[PDB]
């Protein structure tokens, strides 16, 4: 067997878009452009216009629900204490900075500056989001304060305070590592935590393409809008691409055909744009649902699902706002510095088999010990940590050894 | 009125004259709301408007900034 | 357009995953891979569903035989029945029909 | 109460597609197919291709 | 039609990746997520397009 | 909240006293001393 003897704390970044840019298109004005004859001709085609408007409105509404599900998950708003004594830990990077415009933390400021971003057109418009950036920052700050001061208790019922080192001891006990591991190594854990969080900012700042996902959404939406605008100047098999020339240079009776051709072309382009927007919105909604699930399952509680939040044994997580998404900072436990030993399924003493309650049998060559399964800590074999079941014949890999009774010395001393 | 720097509602266009250039005007990020009175308080969000503003019915119609929730603080001590 | 990953490399990934999970248990998904005998890995896995280690070490042969028998029956079950790999063939047929 | 006294180890298959077949179609060649007049006429339609 | 089918295939691939990561790489306690019973382990096998 | 008297069966010993910070003193009752004294 090979049991590690030392560990490393690591922090990993995760980015998930949760929203799009709400938009609407003036269905009649885009196709016609303030012309009575065009509107009269379009009145024949029916109710495509209302269909497109309803679809776009339905798309635009859902973004607010996406943001509401992702972020608005706390009944109240918590506050960080004025004095910060977290047993050696340092949260100055994630907590909001008072002496600063707005209230974004330094990492959030870096994220907002990194992302590169919008105009007025003929019939197009953009609706402002329901929640401003300050409100989202307040939500993230409330979640962060609640998880720092209370733990996971604020996601189930009333918030109950608890010292931070005790919370971290609980979270190690939740992955099969006892409390004394943290309680005897608090300073090293604090140093590794601080160093990892400090390195996160430099890792984000150095690589320019770190985001790579929130930017793609903006780029492709802008490309769709630009090509929709550019589609307006096309002959489409007509005499000219401008209605004024057709109306003036030519009389109506053989001009209705040109107008009809232009109407058909523009309606087709608008319909294709709407369909593409619908598909993209469905994809973004799926991503937002995943982000909300990760929020609820990792920020508000420790997760036992493998590789769901970070690579390693999950510990806890911190949300950070982004221009059109959220950023997670998963904290994980990763072992290191392993060395091998020799094992045995059971220990045969007094003609009976023994099995460990919690841990494995190991030996460094001559003397057998019981240890944990994620941190090499030997212990003398006694009756307290082993249970007996059956004889020695049934088990295959039994070995020859002895198990001590702590009661025997005291009983012999005091008859 | 949507996304209009509404100094020109009467030009932009019976009983509509009551809601055109009324006694109450309040410019927001999403436009400006006619027929609602601004309030310095903050409650939960009824019928939304945009940019963190929700109109409601108290009577009269009031426009106010949204309130996220009740403020709270937990007494955190290193041995409690 | 040809796929980026040939079937041989996909088989190599699957073989690496399989070798890791037989030898090192679930450890190779967390950090460095750690050695552990296979019967002890199954002892861990019985302990992980609320059953003590006694049952496996005293019934090693029975569990091994049942495991081998089930794996053997898998081949016959997926070979004799023609309508087993339905989803893959359905996807291929849908794409071919649309292109046609 | 009821308590089992024996167990059976069983295995079960499960099938999940993970990929499609990559493909591409040239718009101009499909629509026109080696004809300059068709290409010139289609040039007016815009940028659908 | 190709776009819609590709979206469905992407959803299926995401589910397959989740099953791989959660069951091949460790024991899972979600009921009926991997098999019918108390899950023990899993082994992956390749396929033409799955 | 159900408090219990600290004995040697709900606590486990590990290491020395000075390594950990925040330690406080109290006594830990031993469930064997009374019956040991009952059989002098
Ligand atoms: C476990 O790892 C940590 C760091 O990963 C080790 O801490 C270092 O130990 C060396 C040797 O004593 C000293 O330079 C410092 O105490 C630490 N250095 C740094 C840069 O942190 C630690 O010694 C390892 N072993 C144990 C048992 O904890
Ligand atoms: C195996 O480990 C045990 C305990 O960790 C070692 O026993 C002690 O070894 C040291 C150094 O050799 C001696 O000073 C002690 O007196 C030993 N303990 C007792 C109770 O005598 C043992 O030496 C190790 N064997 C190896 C490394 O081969
Ligand atoms: C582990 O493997 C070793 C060999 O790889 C086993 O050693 C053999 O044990 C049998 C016991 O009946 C002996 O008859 C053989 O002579 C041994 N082989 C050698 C080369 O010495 C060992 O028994 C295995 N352990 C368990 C628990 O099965
Ligand atoms: C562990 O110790 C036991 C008890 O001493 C050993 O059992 C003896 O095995 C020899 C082998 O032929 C017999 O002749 C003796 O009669 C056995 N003694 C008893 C009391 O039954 C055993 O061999 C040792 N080694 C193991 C179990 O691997
Ligand atoms: C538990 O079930 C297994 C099989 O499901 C039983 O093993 C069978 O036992 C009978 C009688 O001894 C044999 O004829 C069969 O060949 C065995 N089958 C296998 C696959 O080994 C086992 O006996 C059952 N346990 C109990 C206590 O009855
Ligand atoms: C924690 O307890 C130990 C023993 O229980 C205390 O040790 C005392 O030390 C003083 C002198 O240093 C002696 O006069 C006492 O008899 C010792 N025992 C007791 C019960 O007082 C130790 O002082 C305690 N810790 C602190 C910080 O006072
Ligand atoms: C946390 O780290 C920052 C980094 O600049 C430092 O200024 C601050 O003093 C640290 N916190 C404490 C309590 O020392
Ligand atoms: C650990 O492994 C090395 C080679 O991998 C081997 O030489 C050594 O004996 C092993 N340790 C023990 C205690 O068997
Ligand atoms: C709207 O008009 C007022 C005063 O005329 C002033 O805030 C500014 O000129 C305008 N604001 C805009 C265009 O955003
Ligand atoms: C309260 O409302 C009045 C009138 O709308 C406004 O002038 C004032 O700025 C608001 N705030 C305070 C603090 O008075
Ligand atoms: C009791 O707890 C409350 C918060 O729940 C805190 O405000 C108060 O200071 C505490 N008092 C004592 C005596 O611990
Ligand atoms: C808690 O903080 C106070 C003041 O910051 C300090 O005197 C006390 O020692 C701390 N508690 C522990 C267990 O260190």
């Amino acid at each position: 067997i090979a049991i590690p003897t030392n560990f490393t704390i690591s922090v990993t970044t995760e980015i998930l878009p949760v929203s799009m840019t709400k938009t609407s298109v003036d269905c009649t004005m885009y196709i016609c452009g303030d012309s009575t004859e065009c509107s009269n001709l379009l009145l024949q085609y029916g109710s495509f216009c209302t269909q497109l408007n309803r679809a776009l409105t339905g798309i635009a509404v859902e973004q607010d629900k996406n943001t509401q599900e992702v972020f608005a998950q706390v009944k109240q708003i918590y506050k960080t204490p004025p004095i910060k004594d977290f047993g050696g830990f340092n949260f100055s990077q994630i907590l909001p900075d008072p002496s600063k415009p707005s209230k974004r933390s330094p990492i959030e400021d870096l994220l907002f500056n990194k992302v590169t971003l919008a105009q007025k057109f003929n019939g197009l418009t953009v609706l402002p989001p329901l929640l401003t950036d300050e409100m989202i920052a307040q939500y993230t700050s409330a979640l962060l304060a609640g998880t720092i001061t209370s733990g996971w208790t604020f996601g189930a019922g009333p918030a109950l305070q608890i010292p931070f080192p005790m919370q971290m001891a609980y979270r190690f006990n939740g992955i099969g590592v006892t409390q004394n591991v943290l309680y005897e190594n608090q300073k090293l854990i604090a140093n590794q935590f601080n160093s990892a969080i400090g390195k996160i900012q430099d890792s984000l700042s150095s690589t320019p393409s770190a985001l790579g996902k929130l930017q793609d959404v903006v780029n492709q939406n802008a490309q769709a809008l630009n090509t929709l605008v550019k589609q307006l100047s096309s002959n489409f098999g007509a005499i000219s691409s401008v209605l004024n020339d057709i109306l003036s240079r030519l009389d109506p009776p053989e001009a209705e055909v040109q107008i009809d051709r232009l109407i058909t072309g523009r309606l087709q382009s608008l319909q294709t744009y709407v369909t593409q927007q619908l598909i993209r919105a469905a994809e973004i909604r799926a991503s937002a649902n995943l982000a909300a699930t990760k929020m609820s399952e990792c920020v508000l509680g420790q997760s036992k699902r493998v590789d769901f939040c970070g690579k390693g044994y999950h510990l806890m997580s911190f949300p950070q706002s982004a221009p059109h998404g959220v950023v997670f900072l998963h904290v994980t436990y990763v072992p290191a510095q392993e060395k091998n030993f020799t094992t045995a399924p059971a220990i045969c003493h007094d003609g009976k088999a023994h099995f460990p309650r919690e841990g494995v049998f190991v030996s460094n060559g001559t003397h057998w010990f019981v240890t944990q399964r994620n941190f090499y800590e030997p212990q003398i074999i006694t009756t307290d940590n082993t249970f007996v079941s059956g004889n020695c014949d049934v088990v295959i890999g039994i070995v020859n050894n002895t198990v001590y009774d702590p009661l025997q010395p005291e009983l012999d001393s005091f008859k | 009125y949507q996304d209009v720097n509404c100094t020109e509602v009467p030009v932009a266009i019976p009983t509509w004259r009551v809601y055109s250039t009324g006694s109450n005007v309040f410019q927001t990020r999403a436009g400006c709301l006619i027929g609602a009175e601004h309030v310095n308080n903050s409650y939960e969000c009824d019928i939304p408007i945009g940019a963190g503003i929700c109109a409601s019915y108290q009577q009269s119609i009031i426009a106010y900034t949204m309130s996220l929730g009740a403020e709270n603080s937990v007494a955190y001590s290193n041995n409690s």
